């Protein structure tokens, strides 16, 4: 609560840079517009954001990114 | 003196034979349920089911007494057959008014047995009003619970109309549950090496021919069971009582295990290892004790 | 009972009753101004 | 605790800080324009007296 | 948007998909129903362990497990179409689906090429997820293997009911079965009762025993003449390994050494792995207390081991059960009418005492003699009067307690008491005491109509016994306006749980979403999108 | 004990007062003064609609002969073959102007319609103890039933509480304000005033303002002061 | 009151409130419509007049009074801005009939209010939802007024006349007095030095029906306010109340009534001795003295009895009929009451006695028995012939720690008999053109359909079949029946229009299996947990085995003492159920008991002397606590210590296992969104909710 | 008085209830021969429940 230079309570999002879809699913029924009225720009990094567009939450398995490496397999000859 | 008298028999034997006795006989005695019943019409004031479950309940050992060793064998079967409507005099049912058939089994020979007129004098249901527009009749019939209904057996009921039974039979078959459905004879009990049974004793019939073909039985298949009794000497699987001589430990999880090494001195539940010494048992005791225990039965039963 | 660490206790705090789940669905001028 | 009835209201002659869910609600909201319960406490005795 | 003019909130619109609580989110995207899924009533098992739950047959036979096809699994696939045991294919390079009937399809159809699959009857042991509602935490969502079991009830093992809050007087449970083989993996390792074992916060263990095996724990512990074959029989299957050192005689405190299979110390419980305390308790083998047994193991060692101990010890407590056996009865709690007459004709002795005491203060004011208090102060020392008289009975069940342990030590109610189990001297005092003062908001009934409460008192009645003081006990029995009272209490109550049910949700809802996205980055550090709120994570960058 | 027994002799049934099933003989007696009294007390008007000139010109609209009958068949009957159980009533009605003349009174039909053979109205009806209606006279109590149900049109069995009335009996105090108090009561018609009225009053009263203590109404009354009031109406 | 306003009726207080009954809904449904009927013909005349001439009538207005729909609105449940008058009647129990005509609700106030002690009963409300404390239950002993117009008039004639009559000199005062008023109508003005004499002479002449009716209520209000109230319209709570006349008893002071109650009624009580009962409102009684009991009356002084207006019967007429069913619960807990009022309308009684006629749902018990510990408002209901459970032996220990939280372990041979076996009756209906009712054409789900397409009697249906005959052209269209378990077909009933309506009755019976919801008549209920074989149970001496085990714990933690009391009190029936004439001899153990424990346990030991003449004495303390030693089935040996064992009512609750299963693998999808429907009826899917969606996320499963 | 046997024990007590509701037999005499707890209880609280004729046909167009 006391993470920006001033107290702020649990009912808004005041001071934290709360995404758009965030807010939308906290229940603000008005955030969507207000972001279309001032031309907002977001990344995807919320729980709500992923969860909007089928993601993986960066939460525990999801918090890394995984690759695939071939070297190894192109190395072998049939 | 009663129609029905309620009785009881004492012995006195060691604690683990007479537990083997009672356990033997809850297992092996099995007296077959009027559990296939077909209601063939109901215009009465009750629904099929009441009907139904309170047939399959009659207390028919004191009818079919003469065939007990077969039925118990289950080389034989029985039926009963209901068919009564409203009246102006005597407006009710009573046991009476069934009739009862033995069927062979091996011919599927269907024979009709007497009636006591004692069972003129018991309850089972009770009429409405006698109006003589309207109508107001059962009829059923029932069969014991290892029977096998098919052609064979429906041809002989020439008491019946077959259409009407193909019919409901047609329509209850689905709901017939498929094992086998019995009763205990009497009530038997050991507290602490004293074995009891509770029984009753009916006017119109010896009750001692009948206990002794019962002890018979039992006895007979209980030293069968005795004889073909194994005790696995591999390792222990967790699953059947077996003896590791590298330990000499014993691991009981049956019955007869339990009963017959704690008739040779020990102290086992059916689930537990015992450190025991196996060359004590010896059979031929154990099944010279079970004779004579069941001689001293019979001789309790006699003092009656 | 005994006491051996109580300043290190834990309390529990459980309902010992809860709601069963719950089932499907399945002018005459005659009354007063209620200001 | 709210749902098991585990706190129990009191009486009392001073202003005291509640307990229970009410309270918690009160502190989370961090609703302004209210009055607060200020405590005093010394060792000389007069400057709380006056 | 109606609302721009209008005031009626029922009309459709573009904006209905968010009009209020019932959003298009909150109610499709962040939650939906689905397709392998199942609900029902609850029931225990004593042959399932915390591991795993039971599953009915009519549940068995309807949902269906996912096998997917490549090098190592083709011949399977091939030999149960065979068998006629596939239920549906899917051909992963057509997006088709394709309902695999019994003799009423094509076996041409079926390619089985790698990356399709084919969905067949549910297998035992296949993980699945399961829970009961409201889901307050972690707890009450779980994978679990399956097995099969009779009837049509889902059966748990009694060990997990705490951390569900779970019992059987009509409760239900359900079901959902996720077969993507990453979702797989993470059920069998993350979301495993045998990984959840120590709680988030204060780590004590989450599965324990309850109510009848900690009093055969209590007991257990202090029986003490026995031959091996009854040590054996008490053991069950876990006494193979028994030792009998050198003994012929043994105590309960031999089996609890045994169980616990290890050589630690632990000041005050434990020394050298055995039991030094004077008694067993609750908090012992209790889920969420501070001295369990199986903590200590897990934190010697790890959470299989403190899996095994609650395994072991609730099978053993169980067999002494069934050894034993153990119940209450009516002659533990009134033998006869000397105690309840006794405490009964002090308590009509000292109630007219305090009235004498009142109605004297009164008469005095009445005349000329002192000034009167404040009508606080009056309150004040009435309370102060009935509560000493609350506490004199509450004196008297004690010495009565510990007079009846001396006289007969093998009251099974005073086992209850002695074990830790719901029985204290309170309760005693409600059965065969007195009822004491009610109260609504902290203070007695108020006075509504000619200064009194119910018209079987007089006007300006200052007859404590007429504002809600209740003096008789259970046994005795209320009289009609001592339960009004007691009435009075249970309703308010129900009423405000209701109210409180409704308000604490939407509080807890909101302070979720709010805290939701702090974590702990790859240092150790508590941070939330892109400021830092905490250098370590627990002050020490360990697990909590 | 002998209140316990006195407390025994309310409980049980008391031919001699009509009372065979006391549990819920208070509602069938509700049911009974319904159909059988008040109903035709309401429905019998006789009352002006219009007047012209100055009170010898004027509309009449008379209602009479008013009739209720049971059903042919038993409520199980109606509950087999799904029918309703609902009791027929019908009137007769007239329109007619009237102009007041010194020989007497003049009468000139306008319009006359009857309901004799027709389901002007259907009254649900209560099955009550026995399977036994209000209407019906019979001799045959089936026994074992105590009723207390209605079956509406589509063969459904319907059942109902009862209600508080949202008129009180004691003025309501109310305190608007800090020093700001109000204290509004109603008025009803007795039972026999046909159609009944209403009047709703509320008396204001502040302790900044004491001239005006005022009683009012809405659109019914005038703004005056109580004490004034009370003044005028008893001359003291 | 502005000043004090504590002392004066609150708005919530039921002094202040009448009720409606059935007739008075009607009665206002009558009076709207009648007005709104009166009001179109003006307003069409008036329009006639205006455009034509000659004042004629249109027809159509005249023949739509508008009757009709009021009422069949009432009846559906819609009356002024209350919903919930009527309703659709839940065929869960006999005694139903008795407690929803017998409630009162209250407008949206939830606390526990004085004013509806004694006249309420104070443990029947709901415990959850949105209901909670506005539905209350008369007690056995509250009535509701009912009065006429024309007694009306006579009535309020006959008071005027008397106080007009015997009070000439002292009715003008006006300014010292205290104002007298009849249904709030102001007729007098009593001289204050007169006031208690006008009461109880106007008291006494009440009773005697000097007025022609003894419901007349009047209230002497004193604190200051200072009033007479006299009441005699309908509506009001009425009470009958022992009578105190200057400082005596009457009850006390009436010899011959001892003698001649047997043989009369409670009106002639009132006829031939009067001032014994008074019929006292609420409102009288909310202003008045009453002495809570006659013992307690017999304990005071002269001085201190002449204080006393009236005196109150015992506690169990303090109950209401729902109540009643109940045994001792001033013993327990009130919370466990609150349940147990809750839970006794759940079970399972003899429904009706047209089961095989009425086409309805409904839960029938197969064997019933009744009762024979009971209170007197239990019998005189009848609800007691009408039995809701079966006497069941049952043994308070623990089962090899099976039977914990509220499972119950029950035997099998008592189930195979019939024990707790009841039957479920539902109702099924379908409309259908005629043409497809017609139609011809052998698909899979037709069956059990007989030639002239409907189903065969006594046929069994499955969780596909179809009842009528109903293809719309080449396609099957017809309903399903979507049940788990099967139902015999009971009745059908068919009616041929332009469409075909088909209704049909079936029935199943029901024997417990797993997860089957019972309880006792204290609020002690549980699931089924295990059924275990004759042969797996301990036994006693006489070779009895348990039909019920329930872990004993709960018993003494939820404090429920009375069930332990009926336990015995029941076992004491068994050994000596007769009188000395040799008549069935019920056991009075009335909620709110009132009764000692000693005096009951007196009664069961001479039960047993009669039954067994030579018993020792640890043999007769045994029997009367109900305690023996039970031995183990698998060694045949003794427990430990002896066990709490004997005979209880049971009853059986509706919520059954079958009923509650659901299991969905693939099926439909809303259209919009493409998702799982909804609906345990159409095959619909469980809700994944967000709370177990943070569940998932807590685990760090992504 | 439909049962033929006791649901508790399985005993018979099909004679004592002909002799209780046909005979009409004092319910000491009747139960002079049952000594059962269980049958005593449930000769002595058992009833056939009321009902009415059934109304014919079953089966109705
Ligand atoms: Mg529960
Ligand atoms: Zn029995």
């Amino acid at each position: 609560l006391c993470a920006s230079y001033e107290p702020e309570s649990v009912n808004k999002f005041k001071f934290g840079a709360a995404s758009t879809l965030k807010r939308a699913t906290f229940g603000d029924n008005k955030a969507l517009l207000n972001a279309a009225l001032h031309k907002k720009s977001e990344p995807i990094n919320d729980n709500s954001s992923c969860h909007f567009f089928s993601k993986v939450p960066n939460i525990g398995t999801g918090y890394y990114k995984y690759f695939i490496d071939l070297g190894l397999l192109m190395r072998m000859e049939r | 003196q009663h129609p029905r008298e309620e009785n009881s028999i004492v012995v006195e034997l060691e604690p683990s034979l007479a537990t083997f006795i009672k356990q033997g006989f809850n297992n092996l005695v099995k007296w077959p349920l009027l559990n296939i019943g077909i209601v063939l019409s109901n215009t009465s004031t009750a629904v099929n089911e009441e009907w139904l479950t309170a047939v399959e309940h009659i207390p028919t050992m004191k009818i079919f007494y003469k065939h007990i060793h077969k039925i118990l064998t289950r080389e034989m079967g029985f039926l009963v057959y209901l068919k009564r409507s409203q009246s102006e005099r005597d407006n009710y049912i009573t046991l009476y008014d069934f009739d009862y058939y033995i069927i062979d089994k091996d011919t599927n020979s269907v024979t009709m047995v007497d009636k006591p007129t004692e069972l003129k004098e018991t309850l089972l249901h009770v009429f409405q009003e006698y109006r003589l527009k309207s109508s107001q009749t059962i009829e059923l019939i029932a069969f014991s619970s290892g029977t096998v209904i098919n052609e064979d057996i429906v041809s002989k009921l020439t008491f019946l109309d077959v259409e009407v039974f193909n019919r409901e039979y047609n329509n209850v078959k689905t709901i017939i549950d498929p094992d086998f459905v019995f009763r205990s004879p009497f009530i038997v009990i050991s507290p602490m090496g004293k074995l009891t049974f509770f029984v009753e004793v009916y006017s119109w019939f010896d009750f001692k021919s009948c206990f002794k073909d019962i002890i018979d039985f039992l006895e007979g298949a209980l030293i069968a069971n005795i004889h073909n009794h194994m005790i696995k000497v591999g390792n222990c699987d967790e699953t059947v009582s077996s003896y590791n001589p590298e330990s000499g430990m014993l691991f009981v999880n049956d019955l007869m295990t339990m009963n017959i090494v704690n008739f040779f001195g020990c102290n086992s539940r059916l689930e537990s290892y015992h450190r025991f010494d196996m060359t004590k048992v010896d059979v031929e005791l154990f099944i010279k004790a079970l004779s004579d225990a069941c001689k001293k039965i019979l001789s309790a039963s006699n003092r009656l | 009972t005994q006491s051996i660490h109580e300043n290190k206790e834990i309390t529990e705090i459980l309902p010992d009753n809860n709601p069963s789940p719950p089932e499907s669905p399945e002018d005459r001028n005659d009354e007063p101004p209620e200001d | 605790q709210a749902l098991s009835s585990f706190h129990t209201t009191e009486k009392s002659g001073a202003v005291k800080q509640k307990l229970g869910f009410n309270e918690f609600n009160n502190l989370t909201n961090l609703s302004k324009n209210k009055t607060e319960i200020i405590t005093l406490v010394s060792d000389d005795i007069s400057k709380l007296q006056s | 948007d109606i609302k721009i003019i209008s005031n009626n909130t029922t009309s459709i619109n573009l904006s209905y998909i968010t009009s209020g609580k019932n959003n298009m989110i909150r109610s499709y995207i962040v939650a939906r129903r689905k397709d392998q899924t199942a609900r029902s009533v609850i029931g225990p098992s004593t042959s399932i362990t915390v591991n795993e739950v039971g599953m009915p047959a009519y549940i068995r036979n309807t949902l269906t497990e996912k096998i997917f096809v490549n090098a190592f699994t083709v011949d399977k696939v091939k030999q149960l179409l065979a068998s006629n045991q596939v239920k549906f294919y899917f051909n992963k390079r057509l997006n088709q689906l394709t309902r695999i009937r019994q003799g009423k399809f094509i076996k041409n159809k079926i390619h089985l090429l790698p990356g399709d699959w084919v969905e067949v009857a549910v297998q035992e042991y296949t993980s699945i997820i399961f829970g009961r509602q409201p889901s307050l935490h972690r707890y009450n969502v779980i994978a679990s293997s399956i097995r099969a079991t009779e009837g049509d009830t889902i059966k748990i093992s009694p060990g997990i009911a705490n951390s569900q809050n779970a019992d059987f007087d009509g409760d239900e449970e359900w079901m959902i079965l996720e077969q993507n083989p990453k979702a797989v993996i993470e059920q069998s390792i993350l979301m495993y009762p045998t990984t959840l074992l120590k709680h988030d916060i204060h780590g004590a263990p989450v599965y324990g025993s309850i109510q009848d095996e900690i009093v055969a724990a209590y007991s257990l512990f202090r029986i003490q003449d026995l031959c091996l074959d009854e040590v054996l029989n008490i053991l069950g299957k876990y006494g193979r390994e028994f030792d009998p050192k050198g003994k012929c005689k043994f105590s309960g405190k031999d089996i609890y050494t045994y169980l616990i299979g290890e050589k630690i110390n632990y000041p005050g419980l434990l020394k050298d792995g055995e039991i030094i305390a004077n008694d067993v308790d609750s908090n012992f083998v209790v889920a969420m207390r501070h001295l369990s047994l199986a903590g200590l193991l897990s934190d010697h060692k790890s959470n299989v081991e403190g899996i095994n101990f609650i395994i072991k010890s609730s099978y053993v407590f169980k067999r002494y059960l069934s050894i034993y056996g153990f119940g209450v009865t009516f002659k533990d709690l009134r033998p006869n009418s000397t105690f309840t007459n006794k405490l009964e004709a002090i308590n009509v002795e000292k109630i007219e005492l305090i009235k004498e005491a009142y109605a004297k203060y009164l008469n005095d004011v009445r005349d000329g003699k002192i000034v009167p208090l404040s009508k606080a102060l009056e309150a004040d020392y009435v309370e102060s009067m009935l509560s000493n008289l609350t506490n004199l009975n509450i004196r008297e069940i004690e010495e009565h307690m510990r007079q009846t342990l001396i006289d007969d030590p093998d009251n099974n109610l005073l086992k209850m008491a002695k074990a830790g189990y719901k029985v204290n001297p309170t309760e005693l005092m409600y059965i065969l005491g007195t009822y004491g003062q009610q109260r609504i908001d902290g203070e007695p009934a108020e006075t509504r109509v000619l200064g009194r409460v119910l018209p079987y008192y007089l006007p300006d009645s200052k007859d404590p016994e007429g504002r809600g003081y209740i003096l008789n006990s259970l046994t005795k029995g209320l009289t009609g306006s001592q339960y009004y009272f007691s009435m009075l209490v249970a309703r308010s109550q129900s009423t405000d749980i209701v109210c409180e049910t409704s308000r604490t949700g939407t509080l807890a809802r909101k302070i979720i979403k709010k805290m939701e996205d702090m974590v702990v980055d790859g240092y150790g550090q508590v941070v939330i999108g892109n400021t830092l709120i905490k250098y370590a994570a627990n002050y020490t960058k360990i697990l909590g | 004990e002998m209140d316990q027994r006195l407390g025994y002799k309310f409980l049980v049934p008391d031919p001699k007062a009509g009372v065979f099933y006391r549990p819920l003989h208070f509602q069938y007696v509700s049911y009974s003064n319904f159909i059988l009294h008040r109903l035709h007390e309401i429905l019998t008007v006789k009352r002006p609609l219009l007047s012209f000139k100055n009170n010898t010109e004027r509309i009449m609209i008379e209602i009479s002969n008013v009739k209720v009958t049971p059903p042919d068949y038993s409520p199980i009957i109606a509950s087999i073959k799904g029918k309703s159980y609902d009791a027929l009533a019908t009137f007769t009605v007239n329109i007619f102007k009237e102009v007041m003349t010194k020989e007497g009174i003049s009468i000139t039909k306008i319009s006359s319609y009857e309901g004799k053979d027709s389901h002007l109205i259907k009254i649900p009806l209560l099955i009550g103890y026995g399977n036994k209606n209000p209407l019906d006279t019979a001799k045959y109590l089936v026994p074992n039933v105590i009723g207390g149900v209605f079956i509406n049109k589509q063969s459904v069995e319907k059942v109902g509480i009862n209600l508080v009335e949202k008129i009180t009996t004691w003025p309501k105090f109310r305190v608007v304000k800090p020093n700001s108090f109000t204290f509004s009561f109603s008025s009803v018609s007795p039972p026999n005033v046909l159609p009944t009225r209403y009047r709703h009053y509320k008396i204001s009263l502040d302790i900044s303002q004491l001239e005006a203590l005022n009683i009012s109404s809405t659109k019914t009354f005038i703004t005056v002061n109580i004490v004034l009031l009370s003044q005028y109406l008893s001359r003291v | 009151c502005i000043f004090h306003t504590s002392r004066y009726p609150d708005r919530d207080s039921m002094v202040c409130h009448r009720i409606l009954t059935y007739g008075k809904y009607f009665e206002t449904l009558a009076h709207d419509e009648l007005e709104n009927y009166i009001g179109n013909i003006r307003n069409d005349i008036m329009n006639n007049h205006k455009n034509r001439g000659t004042y004629a009538v249109n027809i159509h207005v005249l023949t739509t009074p508008g009757l009709n729909h009021a009422f069949s609105s009432l009846l559906s449940g819609k009356f002024k801005k209350s919903d919930g008058s009527y309703r659709t009647h839940p065929h869960y129990s006999w005694m139903q009939n008795i407690s929803i005509p017998r409630s009162v609700g209250f407008y949206p106030v939830r606390k526990y209010h004085p004013s509806q002690y004694l006249y309420f009963c104070s443990s029947d409300v709901p415990e959850r939802g949105p209901q909670v404390g506005l539905v209350s239950q008369l007690s056995v002993l509250s009535s509701i007024t009912n009065i006429l117009t024309s007694e009306y008039l006579d009535l309020e004639k006959k008071i005027c006349e008397y106080i007009r009559s015997y009070y000439k000199d002292d009715i003008s005062y006006f300014e010292t007095g205290f104002p007298i008023t009849i249904e709030n109508a102001l007729v007098a003005s009593l001289n204050p030095n007169m006031i208690c004499d006008f009461v109880t002479d106007f008291r006494r002449r009440k009773r005697m029906g000097f007025f022609g009716n003894l419901e007349v209520g009047i209230t002497l209000v004193r604190d200051h306010m200072n009033e007479i109230r006299i009441n005699i319209g309908a509506g009001r709570l009425v009470r009958p109340f022992l009578v105190v006349d200057n400082g005596e008893l009457m009850m006390d002071v009436c010899p011959e009534l001892e003698s001649r109650l047997d043989d009369m009624t409670f009106s002639d009580i009132q006829k031939e001795f009067p001032h014994v009962i008074e019929m006292v409102d609420i409102e009288q009684f909310t202003f008045s003295n009453v002495c809570e009991s006659v013992q307690k009356f017999r304990m005071m002084s002269k001085d201190e009895r002449k204080q006393y207006d009236l005196c109150d019967f015992p506690a169990e007429f303090r109950d209401g009929y729902v109540a009643s069913s109940l045994v001792g619960i001033n013993h327990n807990s009130g919370p466990r009451a609150i349940l147990g009022c809750a839970q006794a309308k759940q079970a399972i009684s003899c429904l009706s006695s047209d089961i095989r006629n009425k086409i309805d749902n409904g839960i029938h018990l197969m064997y019933p028995e009744r009762p024979i510990v009971i209170s007197k408002a239990l019998e005189t209901s009848k609800i007691a012939a009408n039995c809701f459970g079966q006497h069941v032996t049952i043994a308070l220990m623990s089962y090899k720690g099976i039977n914990q939280e509220d499972g119950i372990i029950i035997k099998k041979q008592f189930i195979q008999r019939g024990g707790l076996d009841i039957v479920t009756a539902k109702k099924h209906q379908v409309e259908i053109p005629l043409e497809n009712f017609n139609n011809k054409e052998r698909s899979n789900a037709y069956s059990k359909l007989e030639s002239n397409g409907l189903v065969r009697l006594n046929a069994f249906l499955e969780s596909g079949d179809a009842m009528a005959r109903n293809i719309s052209s080449s396609f099957d269209v017809s309903e399903k029946y979507t049940d788990m378990y099967k139902s015999r077909v009971e009745r059908v009933q068919v009616e041929l229009t332009d469409k075909v309506k088909v209704r049909v009755l079936t029935m199943k019976e029901r024997r417990p299996i797993l997860g089957d919801k019972f309880t006792t008549r204290t609020s002690q209920k549980g699931t089924v947990a295990y059924v275990a074989d004759e042969t797996e149970l301990p036994y006693d001496e006489n070779g009895i085995t348990p039909d019920v085990i329930i872990n004993s714990t709960s018993i003494f933690s939820r404090k429920t003492i009375s069930m332990l009391i009926e336990v015995i009190l029941t076992a004491a029936y068994s050994a000596k159920p007769y009188n000395n004439k040799g008549e069935n001899r019920p056991v009075c153990f009335p909620s709110s008991n009132e009764t000692s424990i000693d005096t009951y346990m007196q009664f069961a030991k001479q039960c047993y002397e009669h039954s067994n003449p030579k018993l020792s004495d640890e043999e007769l303390s045994d029997k009367i606590f109900c305690e023996k030693i039970l031995y183990d089935p698998e060694t045949d040996k003794p427990y430990a210590s002896k066990v709490f064992f004997g005979p209880i009512y049971y009853l059986r609750l509706r919520h059954l296992t079958q009923d509650k299963a659901t299991v969905r693998c693939r099926g439909k999808k809303t259209k919009l969104i493409r998702q799982a429907n909804e609906g345990r009826k159409r095959g619909g899917g469980i809700k994944f909710g967000e709370m177990e969606r943070d569940c998932l996320i807590a685990h760090g499963a992504a | 008085v439909f049962q033929l046997v006791c649901s508790t024990c399985g005993k018979d007590i099909s004679h004592e209830r002909y002799k209780l509701i046909i005979r009409k037999k004092s319910l000491k005499d009747v139960l002079v021969s049952v000594k059962n707890e269980c049958c005593r209880l449930k000769l002595s609280t058992q009833i056939e429940p009321q009902r009415n004729l059934t109304v014919q046909p079953l089966l109705d167009i």
